[PDB]
């Protein structure tokens, strides 16, 4: 039954990880962007990161 | 004539001698109804509904007939009846209603109940277009609370092609009853014959309520015209059925609902449908919950009906209005009553949504671009006109052509 | 004869002496009949043909035949019948039936059958292919509501070539008779038998249908053909029996059913079969009541027939038609009437179906490189090939050596 | 007038003829009694309020009545009143009371129920500044165990502005009528008539209370007066029903209810309502089964949370889940879009003291939380006030308008 | 004065025209009492106070009394009592008790009852800092098999302040009784009265313990001196009276439960509390059938008593003892007692378990940075102050003052 | 009525009756009242499941819900062992069947882990067993010890 508690951990963390993503998204349109690119681009490959972490957790439910 | 002899609480016995079954009776000291249910050899039990706890031991009650019936005549266009059969106004004198009908009928010949062709014109481009009624067909809309029931079930009061709209509104309470309507105007008031009981009323009348209505419609019907019935919320006439057959004393098999639940939903609902002179398009409703997802009433209601729509919570979430699933939901008899370009066309924007369900999920996911699956892309690039297409406000009616027109435009 | 001193809904009490059970009798002042369910010194307990609902106390019963017989003859082929035996058919003139035969007779010698193995061509090819049929056995086909029980059953009577088809539409959908009637073509229905009974009949007659369609299978076997019984919802046989028998007194078991259903449902189900004479092939649908294969009546009639196929929700949902799921379901004859390659073949299909099950989410978030495993590498690259191997539409009826060449094409 | 043919336990059977369902008998040589739930064709099942030991085979029953009626007048204001109608203490003598009504009145249909006008000051500033209630609305209010809701209650007996206030403690505890009473002044008292009843009390008065309760209220209702009707715990009022459903006999349904209690509780209040002779303002408390059944049958939920009582914010009610339905027939358009307003004020702190929790969240350009955070201890002090602190109709008008500043 | 007529297990019926309830009988042959539970208008139901040995049909019956009568007395202190009243040391000589008391008295009135305002120093530093007890106050402890509900009663009994001591064992293992004995001093054993029956004692010696152990804490209340009243299992008194009601005629109701347990048990557990003069401070140990949230009777002993502790059993398993779950269980009348400051401290360091007892999780999945929520991180430094103030040793008694020293340095 | 059809099939003064009873179970729940009885009164269990018959692994034993009381008395003491740590070589693997089917697994954390991985498929043609075959008790005690090590 915990097993349900933990993806909406790694679902709110996909949030706040798409949320950071549109600040950063918002901010590329100001400039330091070389260097402000190297965040999305970590934030970007982690919340590809954290969706499958989702679709691999949210797929082990049906199997049991 | 006859005399109480025990009060059982829920259930009487009376001693009257070669009384028949199915007959109804008056208390004679009040104004009190109660049926025959079970006969003895002279003491026939004998079930009450309104009150129990005005009776002595010696009470008299008085015959009226074998059977129950109701007053059915053409005049019915535009009033609130309840469900025994009664008009519940008194600012109107009732009006001449000749026949005399009961409530207990039955469905036609199966070789005279015959293919359903034609298509059931409804204004909602999501039932009309995706899917398709027929004028005969008895669609089943499974929604919850909170989605939009309501609001897309006076869309289909108002904007259908029928001649006479017959509702009935089995357990409900004062303010959504007004609430509903209130809702609907009196172009469509002019035309609609409203059958309306309460949840405070007795189970007995709640449960008879779905019987006087579909008589109404059978008797509408019988003229020649294209009847639309809407029982509203069939749940809870298998609850007001539920305590009538619990109160009969009758044990409990599925879910706590008695035999007589689950063998009156087919003798009640199999009236409705095509008949060898005119017919009656049906559309009934149930409410599922969270709390029992098994719920046998609605693998009963699915198991007779042809056709079901689901309205999620979560197309109500996000503001998609009508909230109706599709894919999850589909109609039985539309292979036979739409064209085949149309027929081929509705399955590709039906194919196209689950596709773009798939390739959302997997465009989140990092594994997707624009050009390694055709069947995608065009999904991604009609989204929005397929949303605009199912999309639907409460004052926007559109005709079967736009529908049909608008559909071969959104799937190329 | 005798009185009635009982009417309790369903059973009838009546004091009438020396009553052989197993008999019937008319209501004197009605033209309806009741059979002799248990008997007492003197009263017995007996269940009517038509409804209870217009009955009282001193009601008379006349004698009538020992035993309840249907008339059954060669003109038959071609008609449509009820439960009860009386045709339905107004217009068409009666026919002359010059036998006559009770409903209730026994299996064949259990060593005069005969072990089962040539196949039985159903046109549909994944059962054709990976499951397979014996001309004798007893299939079933278990699913949910609305999953494509009907369709399969259309589809398998357009595909199968047998010599006579009685086909028993027990407790079902009314409309339908006449489009399981309008998709056979004149050359089927002039050697095919219809029972029809409708979900609105009595519990008698919706009980006693399946014995009058197994009674005409039978006869026909009997001249020595092999015959098709196709028989539409034996739950609602299920069903039945269960009102009856917990009207009649007798405990509950098993999930809402008396032991008098699952003692009922062997001797049906196994008066079908091989034969000394012939062979009926019986192909029955069973309606799980929830979309769970472990239904007490399904798994009690799954512990009966010889082969069960399992249509899924999940299927339909993702448009697999039909949605045969190929891991519950299996054939009893497979390995039996059909040759070592083809069931070698059948086998290895299955288990890389299998296969691929195991793997599919490490290919849709893209995890699974390819040269690792070979049999999940032939799993991934002949997908497409078994899913165009195994949908097929209603339309596509396929020759069986096709089958086992496109079988043998998709294995590799 | 029938002798006794046996004991059951709680149940008693008899040897009388011709008796009503409901009618209640005298066991003559003990002075106590008991009334009929079923009759044979002559022998009667009744059953007893009291205890039942002491009795034997051939004790009579003296016949006294037909239905129970309660003897009720204009002298019962300020007054201890059983569920059944008898005063509870011997100190003060019974007053001259000259009608009396019968327990039963059936309610007009819902179909015809009438508009409310005509704002009814309850004396709690949140909800009469915030979720207004007017003269014939009843009332539900959903609380919990140690939320504070009895000083809630004790409240807005205290400062409201009806002629009449009536009260019905069913089911309570031993202490907790006087830990009840102990907050009401004597000039409440002067104007409250109020039925109490405890858990020693049998299920059959128990549930009589409620009724008891509610035909005082209308009594008063026809005499020109505006009047409150309070019922406290509702639920205990269906578990005594319930106590005596079962009883009696009858099987369950949903829950552990019988189908009785729920032919009986739209009947107790779908009554006492709108009514032209000046009308009654029912205050039903239901702590969190049946309540869904409460929360779908009358108009207006009031919440109080353990979330929001384990801090010193009283009275414990959450604006942001809880709404009078009845707002815009009953208080100006003015009023009413500053209280949502500032309800939706309240609603977005609560989605950015989150956000503040964490050091993300700036100004700039957020229009609505960013008047939150200055502008909130004037809303948190405008919310809450302590038990003896009145606030009249008049002052948290322009007090709440200068809250919107 | 009547002849018995057939033995039962746990009942005599007899034939004792015209007998009262409550009047007690002794059989002549053989010198033992019973009295009398129910009448059938010529025949009535004896609950015999002993075994039934050798019981022969027709031995008679001779009147003893009308109700029966517990002798009761300044002179009971230090001594051990059985259910019915007599002692049940028989090695130190007979006391004197004075007066006689009948076992079934009314609660007080409650116009007439004191307010609760000073606490009750109880022992265990939970049910001191967290949910604090008033002289005066029912709370009860509810528990399934084994989890520490006699284990808490011994901490209790322990360090006890009260002025006199009442100690009922209804029910339980003979074992017991000297474990409770090793644990009270001599102070607090010059003062104390045990009630004991043991679980092997007949029907109503274990249904009517916990009417004599009120029958004494209602003396010394009139004396006019504060008690505490300690049941051990209550639900011994109800499943006693369960097995005694249900087997004289009465139906099952919610839980194998007659009517007259939901009947008799909430006077038995009202008659304590505040009075005019002295007050009974009860706990009550209550038993549990499974671990379950709907169990028939800890439910309405949870809603009838003011005040209970929560004793779960998955706190047991982590060994973390004594088990109590405090956001299960509460204390209505602690805000009356203790100053605001306590409350403060107590509803913090309850907020800091909640907040840790899902905080933690993520501590071991490896998602938490420091600082983000601050309170779980006031939450995960303060752990082990928390976790030595909750749980604490069988023999480790403290005072009140340390109990809240301690409590403001574990919450700052 | 049960025991004392099942207790007159075994061990006897003169002769023996070793009994071999087909039990259906009433879902595929073994702890049907039946199916508890007879476990509780017979000398050993083979409980087959679907799971395994609906996976193609035919006979569909399931290894951990098995029993056999009177084994320890019948095999020698090497057979014993190496029947005990094939079947916990069986309990390995599904113990980390859905880390591995769900994606986690890298080869090289636990020395338990890779001996079931690596042995899976001896494991597997040794548990699995055509219908027209059958083995002798020498060839499939060295196939036993062929598989576990
Ligand atoms: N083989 C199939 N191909 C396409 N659609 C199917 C197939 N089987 C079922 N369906 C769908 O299911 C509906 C009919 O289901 P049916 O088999 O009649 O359910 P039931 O078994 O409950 O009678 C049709 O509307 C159709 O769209
Ligand atoms: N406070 C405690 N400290 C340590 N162990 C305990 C404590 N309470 C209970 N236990 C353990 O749990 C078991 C149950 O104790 P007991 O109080 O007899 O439960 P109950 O009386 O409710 O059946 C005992 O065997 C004991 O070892
Ligand atoms: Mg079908
Ligand atoms: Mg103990």
């Amino acid at each position: 039954h915990m097993l349900d508690r933990i993806l909406s951990i790694r679902k709110s963390r996909a949030n706040r990880l798409r949320e950071s993503m549109a600040k950063i998204n918002s901010q590329i349109k100001e400039v330091e962007k070389r260097s402000l690119l190297d965040s999305q681009k970590r934030t970007k490959e982690n919340l590809q990161h954290v969706n499958k972490s989702v679709e691999k957790l949210s797929f082990a439910i049906k199997e049991h | 004539e006859g005399k109480i002899i025990n009060i059982g609480g829920t259930i009487i016995k009376a001693r009257l001698p070669k009384a028949r079954i199915g007959a109804f009776y008056k208390i004679e000291p009040s104004q009190r109804l109660a049926e025959v249910i079970a006969i003895d050899e002279d003491e026939v039990f004998l079930l009450p509904f309104e009150h129990v706890s005005g009776m002595y031991c010696g009470q008299w009650l008085s015959y009226q007939g074998d059977e129950f019936k109701i007053r059915v005549g053409d005049a019915l266009l535009g009033r609130l009846i309840d469900g025994i059969g009664r008009p519940m106004e008194s600012n109107i004198v009732a009006p001449y209603l000749p026949f005399e009908r009961s409530l207990y009928a039955e469905p036609p010949d199966p070789l005279l109940r015959q293919v359903i062709d034609q298509p059931f014109i409804l204004g909602v481009r999501a039932i009309d277009g995706l899917l398709t009624c027929g004028i005969g067909q008895r669609i089943g809309i499974f929604a919850g609370s909170g989605v939009g029931k309501s609001t897309l079930l006076g869309m289909i009061c108002n904007g259908a092609s029928a001649d006479i709209i017959v509702l009935a509104l089995i357990g409900e309470r004062g303010r959504e009853v007004n609430e509903f309507l209130a809702l609907l105007p009196q172009s469509t008031l002019s035309k609609c014959v409203l059958v309306v009981t309460t949840s405070d009323r007795p189970a007995l009348e709640r449960m008879k309520a779905a019987f006087t209505a579909t008589t109404i419609a059978e008797y509408f019907r019988d003229q020649g015209k294209n009847v639309l019935l809407m029982m509203d919320s069939v749940t809870r006439y298998a609850r007001a059925a539920r305590d009538v057959g619990l109160a009969s004393g009758e044990p409990d098999v599925r879910g706590g609902f008695p035999p007589s639940v689950f063998s009156s939903l087919p003798k009640l609902l199999e009236r409705a449908g095509p008949a060898p002179k005119g017919s009656i398009t049906a559309i009934y409703t149930v409410l599922l919950e969270s709390d029992n997802v098994n719920d046998p009433i609605g693998d009963e209601v699915r198991s007779i009906l042809d056709g079901h729509i689901v309205l999620t919570r979560e197309l109500a979430e996000e503001n998609h209005f009508p909230a109706i699933d599709i894919g999850l939901s589909a109609s039985r008899v539309m292979h036979n009553v739409v064209t085949s370009e149309h027929l081929r066309a509705a399955a590709e924007c039906k194919k196209l949504i689950a596709t773009y369900k798939n390739v959302e999920l997997l465009i989140r996911i990092g594994e997707y671009t624009m050009g390694q699956d055709p069947e995608a892309d065009k999904a991604i690039k009609n989204r929005k006109l397929i949303q605009n297409f199912i999309q639907q406000s409460t004052k926007d009616i559109s005709s079967y052509e736009k529908t049909i027109e608008s559909l071969f435009k959104v799937v190329a």
